[PDB]
This record gives structure tokens, sequence and C-alpha cells, in this order.
RNA sequence: CGCUGAAAGCAUCUAAGCGGGAAGCCCGCCCCAAGAUGAGGCCUCCCACGGCAGCCGGUAAGGACCCGGGAAGACCA
RNA sequence: CGAUGUCGGCUCGUCGCAUCCUGGGGCUGAAGAAGGUCCCAAGGGUUGGGCUGUUCGCCCAUUAAAGCGGCACGCGAGCUG
């Protein structure tokens, strides 16, 4: 007998509320659901996981002086290039990213994984567009 | 064409 | 403001606050000032 | 031994009303609010506003002593309100209201025009002579030190705008 | 934030309390304004000028459509002023007064394939005392073995001018409207007869 | 460098909170830039063609080819 | 060692900061002016000549200043020799 391999489903969506929530625990749980590892049919070759909605990611919250001191870096290839930006200023200027950044750090490298961080869609404020799909609110 | 000595 | 590794009272009356996570000897002589560092 | 635990005596007629993290203080001068731990515990009683921490720890005690005074403060600032008088000293040296303003003519090229925040009042009596007076106690003080940074005491000469009672400290330049 | 389309003429000079005062000319008006971008509609305030009229027989629909929706004839260039809302339905020099202060945008001269000297100011080779075939090179363009290759942005030989310029700051001298003339004190980037555009100045 | 202020009846720029403060930092200025595959937005134009998410033609709005050239340019653009 | 071209110069930079200058400070045996000393700060700037292959150094005339270092003592499929 060999492994069972699933036909392919039509994916759920889902909504999660980041208020509140600290940012790499919640990470974390997007980041299992984008790889589906919570369905029992689970298989590692192809993007089978949920769509995941984020509402309120401007509202995540950070232990220690994180705020102040966790640096985000960005390299342009260019002498000098090496841009350091703390987190309340991405929170103040692009919050969103801040949560995209924690998913991707946890998803798989490669040609997969991309399109699973594509299947993430975060919003600041309370609001999404993504009412046609009607995400169903899970807690974590 | 220099010599290493 | 005297900045060194050794930090100490100089005289009876420096007195040694810690703020902003570092060690200072404050003092009405200001030559009595010091930063740890 | 103790800060925290003195009781507050509130004049007649003060009201302090509590509520989460606030204390708001109204008197005949104004009200103030004052933000308060959650972890401490404000009390009205007659006459009186008494402020009690939950245990014994660093943070609780140093919060317990801040909370009081902070509350006493503001009972204090609507009734009897606050002042800080400085006094100018320099041969050229004097002030003048312009209206609601602080002009210092203080040996500048220019003069200095200090503008009262809400909450604050300056009273000129005298040439040299300075009040900044206001409810919030804080707030005065920073006005105040606003006020003397202009011109700070010399370290040489009795020049500069002084706080009252401020000592003439000097040393001798020969 | 006012700003116009308009035409370098040429250079020239005139006399202005006994000084020598060089001059470009610019032919800036008339703009009809064609399009208002506002925040409702396009997320930002900006209005379309045209300039030149065309030829309508070179105008092909979708640009007839554009003009039709404007009740304005058809002209030869579209250029937006971002963040400026004219009263009127056309924009003159008279937006100018003498005295005033401007920033002159145009497409710089192009140089084609630059060599290091021209594009750069390099100093090149020497010319004798043994300089072999590398009078005019630019010399080395690394290390070695570490970083063991050539930064990016290393200023190297290539294509010269025919891009965007902006020269600030200059002075408006005169606006003569019978002719819908505008002149201004100095410099202005590229040829007679090119394209530019003329803001109020953002230097204060 | 301060204001207010405990712990620690005093004192303390600090532990709660608030000010001031560099040619540096972020923005601002100038240029590039939606291959930003996260490929964005606006204005306008054409339009359901014919034959067994595919094919086959003939078309639309448009575009290219070719030509006359150009302070654009190595060719290309 | 079936080859990793070795000094200085030239050219082109780029980085570090233990900072030469310029900006901000504290202390001074800081009157003012000018200095000393330490702290913060790498954004930009950091001259032209005489001698010697020189690196280095000395000297001339200036300068806000005439910084010190890393990059195979940066760079010879870039030049010189
Ligand atoms: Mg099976
Ligand atoms: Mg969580
Ligand atoms: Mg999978
Ligand atoms: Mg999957
Ligand atoms: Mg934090
Ligand atoms: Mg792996
Ligand atoms: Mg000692
Ligand atoms: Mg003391
Ligand atoms: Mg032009
Ligand atoms: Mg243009
Ligand atoms: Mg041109
Ligand atoms: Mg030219
Ligand atoms: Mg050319
Ligand atoms: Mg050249
Ligand atoms: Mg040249
Ligand atoms: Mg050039
Ligand atoms: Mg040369
Ligand atoms: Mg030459
Ligand atoms: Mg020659
Ligand atoms: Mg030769
Ligand atoms: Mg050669
Ligand atoms: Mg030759
Ligand atoms: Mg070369
Ligand atoms: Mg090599
Ligand atoms: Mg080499
Ligand atoms: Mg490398
Ligand atoms: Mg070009
Ligand atoms: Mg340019
Ligand atoms: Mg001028
Ligand atoms: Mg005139
Ligand atoms: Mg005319
Ligand atoms: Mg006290
Ligand atoms: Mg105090
Ligand atoms: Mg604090
Ligand atoms: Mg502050
Ligand atoms: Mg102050
Ligand atoms: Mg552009
Ligand atoms: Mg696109
Ligand atoms: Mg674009
Ligand atoms: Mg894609
Ligand atoms: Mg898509
Ligand atoms: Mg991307
Ligand atoms: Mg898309
Ligand atoms: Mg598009
Ligand atoms: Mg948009
Ligand atoms: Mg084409
Ligand atoms: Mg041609
Ligand atoms: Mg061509
Ligand atoms: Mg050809
Ligand atoms: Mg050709
Ligand atoms: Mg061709
Ligand atoms: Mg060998
Ligand atoms: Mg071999
Ligand atoms: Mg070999
Ligand atoms: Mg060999
Ligand atoms: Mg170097
Ligand atoms: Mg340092
Ligand atoms: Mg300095
Ligand atoms: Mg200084
Ligand atoms: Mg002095
Ligand atoms: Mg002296
Ligand atoms: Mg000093
Ligand atoms: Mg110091
Ligand atoms: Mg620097
Ligand atoms: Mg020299
Ligand atoms: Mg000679
Ligand atoms: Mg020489
Ligand atoms: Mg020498
Ligand atoms: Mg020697
Ligand atoms: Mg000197
Ligand atoms: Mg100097
Ligand atoms: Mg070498
Ligand atoms: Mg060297
Ligand atoms: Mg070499
Ligand atoms: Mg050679
Ligand atoms: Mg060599
Ligand atoms: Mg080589
Ligand atoms: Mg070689
Ligand atoms: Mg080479
Ligand atoms: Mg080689
Ligand atoms: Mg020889
Ligand atoms: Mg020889
Ligand atoms: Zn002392």
């Amino acid at each position: 007998m060999k492994t069972y391999v699933p036909k392919q489903v039509e994916p759920r969506w889902v909504l999660i509320d980041a208020e509140g929530k600290t940012l790499g625990r919640l990470a974390t749980k997007i980041a299992t659901l984008l790889r589906g590892k919570h369905r029992p049919d689970w298989t590692p070759n192809v993007a089978m996981g949920d769509f995941v909605v984020v509402v309120n990611a401007d509202k995540i919250r950070v232990t220690g002086k994180k705020l102040e001191q966790k640096i985000y870096t960005r390299y342009s290839g260019y002498p000098g290039g090496l841009k350091k930006i703390p987190l309340e200023k991405m929170l103040a200027t692009h919050p969103e990213r801040v949560l995209e950044h924690a998913v991707k750090g946890m998803l798989p490298k490669g040609p997969l994984g991309r399109r699973l961080f594509k299947r993430l869609k975060v919003y600041a404020g309370p609001d999404h567009p993504h009412q046609a799909q009607r995400p169903e609110k899970l807690e974590v | 064409a220099a010599a290493k000595c | 403001m005297k900045v060194r590794a050794s930090v100490k009272r100089i005289c009876d009356k420096c007195k040694v606050i810690r703020r902003h996570g570092r060690v200072y000897v404050i003092c009405e002589n200001p030559k009595h000032k010091q930063r740890q560092g | 031994s103790r800060i925290g635990r003195l009781p507050i005596p509130v004049p007649k007629g003060v009201s302090v009303e509590v509520a989460p993290g606030r204390v708001k203080v109204k008197g005949p001068k104004g009200e103030l609010e004052v933000p308060v731990s959650p972890e401490m515990r404000v009390v009205v009683e007659e006459g009186v506003v008494r402020v009690e921490r939950p245990s014994d720890e660093r943070r609780h005690k140093s919060l317990h002593g801040l909370t009081r005074t902070l509350i006493a403060n503001a009972v204090k600032g609507v009734s009897e309100g606050y002042s800080k008088e400085l006094l100018i000293k320099g041969i050229g040296y004097r002030a003048r209201l312009v209206g609601r303003a602080l002009e210092l003519t203080v040996g500048f090229s220019h003069p200095v025009v200090v503008e009262p925040p809400e909450g604050i009042t300056f009273e000129v009596p005298e040439p040299t002579r300075v009040r900044v007076s206001g409810i919030d106690k804080q707030k005065v003080g920073q006005v105040a030190a606003n006020i003397r940074a202009i011109r700070k005491p010399s370290a040489y000469h009795e020049k500069g705008i002084y706080y009252a009672g401020e000592p003439v400290r000097l040393k001798p330049g020969k | 934030m006012k700003g116009i389309l308009g035409v370098k003429v040429g250079m020239t000079r005139i006399f202005r309390d006994d000084r020598a005062v060089p001059v470009t000319v610019i032919l800036a008006g008339p703009c009809p304004v064609v399009q208002r971008r506002t925040p409702e509609k396009d997320g930002y305030t900006a209005v379309q000028l045209g300039f030149l009229p065309q030829n309508p027989k070179r105008v092909n629909r979708p640009l007839k459509g554009h003009f039709a929706k404007a009740g304005v004839e058809p002209v030869r260039i579209l250029r937006e002023i971002r963040d400026f809302n004219p009263e009127g339905d056309t924009v003159t020099v008279e937006i100018f007064k003498p005295g005033e202060r401007v920033d002159v945008t145009g497409t710089s001269k192009g140089r084609g394939f630059a060599g290091v000297m021209k594009r750069w100011n390099f100093a090149g080779g020497p010319d004798s005392h043994g300089a072999h075939k590398i009078h005019r090179h630019p010399g080395s363009i690394g290390n070695r073995k570490t970083p063991g290759r050539v930064y990016k942005g290393k200023k190297m030989a290539g294509h010269y001018g025919a891009e965007r310029v902006t020269v600030m700051n200059l002075e408006v001298v005169d606006v003569i409207p019978e002719e819908n003339l505008l002149l201004v004190k100095g410099a202005v980037p590229g040829p007679n007869g090119g394209l530019v555009i003329v803001r109020e100045t953002k230097k204060a």
C-alpha cells in the first residue's frame, strides 16, 4: 500500500485579529496554517495550506525594549547601502511589514515557500477587502 | 617579465 | 565630566547614582562628576 | 521613613475623583488629572486621600511614594496654586510684560520674548523680578527652568536669571 | 505651487540698473487645463496641462477622446504640474511676476556614449612619461581578492545627458505677456526648442 | 542639561511620566524607479467577427515595417 | 614553487574610527579672547610646492584642517618602472 496523496481541494480562508498579540508567537501560528500542517493530509510539495487574513497588524505587541532596539535591515548592493529601521519607525510607517517580515522568516525557503507567503494578507486597521472570500474567524 | 628574486 | 572605568566617590559630598544603565558620580563640586565608560 | 502611606489633606472644597489609572483633582483654581499605576489604589476618605500598595516589592514601594506626592501636588495646585520667582541680576538687565508675554532684556544683541503656555501666568512686579504662576507644579517648574536658561547665572559675576533663594556661587577670575 | 509648460527659445542678455543680465528666454504661455487630478479620483492633486496646438490629422482616437472630455483643441504635449489647482481653465505666464524665483526642468543635451573624463571629470592618465595607451582611461576600478568585485554605482564610461535635469532658484527677470514670454536669469537645461517646465521655486 | 519624582521622611534627569539637545539619523531637495512577478492608479479609444481558458483565419482601436530626418544615437533605442 | 608579479608613484576609489577640521557637549589651574582635557559625532572636507626612486621625514607658502588606519602594506589581464 502506498501513502495517500490528496487531489487538489479548494482551500479554507481564515481571519485572525492581531491586536495585542505577541509578534513572533502569532507568526509561528500563521506559518503553520500557511504550510497547512494542521491538516491530516498534509503534503510537503504542494500549496495546500490556508489563506490567512490578519487585521489590526498595526496593534501587534512586543516585549522588552524591542520597539526601540529591534532593527530591521536592508542592503541595497551599493557602498554604504545598509539601511537600519527600528521597529517603532516601521510600525509608524509600514506597520504591516512587521508581521509579514516575521512570518516570512518562518516559512520554507524556495519556490513553494514563496507561494505560501503570497497566501498571507496582512492589514493595519480593523478592516480587510477580502469579504468576497468570507474568511472564517480563528482564535489563536 | 620581472623576477621574484 | 570624568569618563573612566573606576568611578568612585572623591569627596564626602559625592553621590553614586545609576541613571539610564550607567553609573554616575554627582557632586556639588563639578570636578567630581563621573560617568562610567 | 515613608511618603506613600502619609495621607493627603484635601481642603474644603476640593474634590478628588478616582478612575482607572487616573485621579481628577477639581478645585477653586482648576482641574488636574494625575495618571497613576493600576497597581496602586487611591482611596477617598473624609477630607483625605490615601494611597496603598499591594506588596513590598521595590517597584510597588517606588510607585507608592510617587503616586502619593503626585496627587498631593495636584490637590495643592487647584487650591493654593503654585508659583516660582526669578530674580534678574546685571547692570543693564531687566524684564517687562508685553501683554501676556514675558520680555527679557538680558545682555544679548536682541531681547528675548517668552510666551506663556496654557495655565502659566507671568507676573513682573519690578524690572528685576519675574513670577511664574500656575496650578501644574511640574509645568510651573519647567517654564521657570526655561526662563532661567535664557541667561544662566554667570560663573564669575552676579549676572543672569536666578531662582529665588538660589545662592550666588562665584569663583575668582584673576 | 504653480507651474507651466514652455519651450526654450534661446539666450541673450538685457541691461538692468547698469548691469548685464544673462537671460534665457522661455515661451511658456498658454497652457489649457486638460485634466485635474484630485484626491478623490486619483489620490493626489495636480493639473494636467496642454501645450502647443497639434494638427488634428495626427491625433489618434484615444487622445481625441481625452481632449474632448475637456473641450480643448488637440495639443502636442501633456504634462502634469503637481499640487497645482489654477482657478481658470488656462495657465499663462501671468502666474509669474518679475522678482520671483522659479525652478526650471528640461532634458539636458545628450553626449551619447561619454568617456570617464567628460562624464565624471576623471583625471585620465598622463600624456607623456611613458603612459601607455591610457591617456583617457579610468585607472583602477577595484581592489584585489577582497571584495573581489566592483561596486554598484561605479563611475564608468557610458551614456551621458539627454536626461531630466532641474536647475533651481532662477530669478524671473521679466514677463512679457503679449508674446507669452518668460525671461529667466541664468542657464536652463537642454537645446533651443526643447520642452521645459517652469515651477515656483522650492528654495526659501 | 533639565522639570516633576519615589524606592530611601533628605537627595536623586528615572525607577512612572515630561522637556531641551549635533555638520550626524528620518523626512524635506534633485534623479531613477510597478520585472514593486506585491507587475499599482487615472483619462480616453476599440468591441460581443467568422470556421471543428484550445486552434484557424479575416478585422477593430492601435501598432510595426519602409521612407525624410533629428543638439537622440556605436547598432539598437 | 606543472608561478598567488614583488617598492614607490599615477589613476580610481571605498570602508573603519582610536576625530585633523567643521557641528554638539562636560571639566578647567574657563575673566574675555584664545587654549588644555575628556565625551558625542564618520555628513562633508582634509592645499600647492623644494629634497630624495623613495615609503618615511625635513623644509617653503598657505589653510577650518593640512587625520590615522583596513581593503593581497587596495589597485602592473589599469598605466608607470
Ligand atoms: Mg493509501
Ligand atoms: Mg498568538
Ligand atoms: Mg504544502
Ligand atoms: Mg501548503
Ligand atoms: Mg518595546
Ligand atoms: Mg534546507
Ligand atoms: Mg583612580
Ligand atoms: Mg547632589
Ligand atoms: Mg529641454
Ligand atoms: Mg520634461
Ligand atoms: Mg535633449
Ligand atoms: Mg552642455
Ligand atoms: Mg550625441
Ligand atoms: Mg575618458
Ligand atoms: Mg572634463
Ligand atoms: Mg561631467
Ligand atoms: Mg590628470
Ligand atoms: Mg590631462
Ligand atoms: Mg599623448
Ligand atoms: Mg614602456
Ligand atoms: Mg595599454
Ligand atoms: Mg600614447
Ligand atoms: Mg584603466
Ligand atoms: Mg589578483
Ligand atoms: Mg595586486
Ligand atoms: Mg566576494
Ligand atoms: Mg539616452
Ligand atoms: Mg542632473
Ligand atoms: Mg541668491
Ligand atoms: Mg526690468
Ligand atoms: Mg510669442
Ligand atoms: Mg522630594
Ligand atoms: Mg530634583
Ligand atoms: Mg522613564
Ligand atoms: Mg526629550
Ligand atoms: Mg531646558
Ligand atoms: Mg520620473
Ligand atoms: Mg506595470
Ligand atoms: Mg511608472
Ligand atoms: Mg508570481
Ligand atoms: Mg496576481
Ligand atoms: Mg518582492
Ligand atoms: Mg497582479
Ligand atoms: Mg499598469
Ligand atoms: Mg495607488
Ligand atoms: Mg514603437
Ligand atoms: Mg540616423
Ligand atoms: Mg537608431
Ligand atoms: Mg543596423
Ligand atoms: Mg543608425
Ligand atoms: Mg530596424
Ligand atoms: Mg611559489
Ligand atoms: Mg598550468
Ligand atoms: Mg596552476
Ligand atoms: Mg602558470
Ligand atoms: Mg584609504
Ligand atoms: Mg568615538
Ligand atoms: Mg569639534
Ligand atoms: Mg566644539
Ligand atoms: Mg572662552
Ligand atoms: Mg584669561
Ligand atoms: Mg572643550
Ligand atoms: Mg567628558
Ligand atoms: Mg566625517
Ligand atoms: Mg604636502
Ligand atoms: Mg627646481
Ligand atoms: Mg617631489
Ligand atoms: Mg618624498
Ligand atoms: Mg628616508
Ligand atoms: Mg596650524
Ligand atoms: Mg580653527
Ligand atoms: Mg600591495
Ligand atoms: Mg597604502
Ligand atoms: Mg599594487
Ligand atoms: Mg605591467
Ligand atoms: Mg606597481
Ligand atoms: Mg591585477
Ligand atoms: Mg593579472
Ligand atoms: Mg586587471
Ligand atoms: Mg589578475
Ligand atoms: Mg630599472
Ligand atoms: Mg629604464
Ligand atoms: Zn565630591
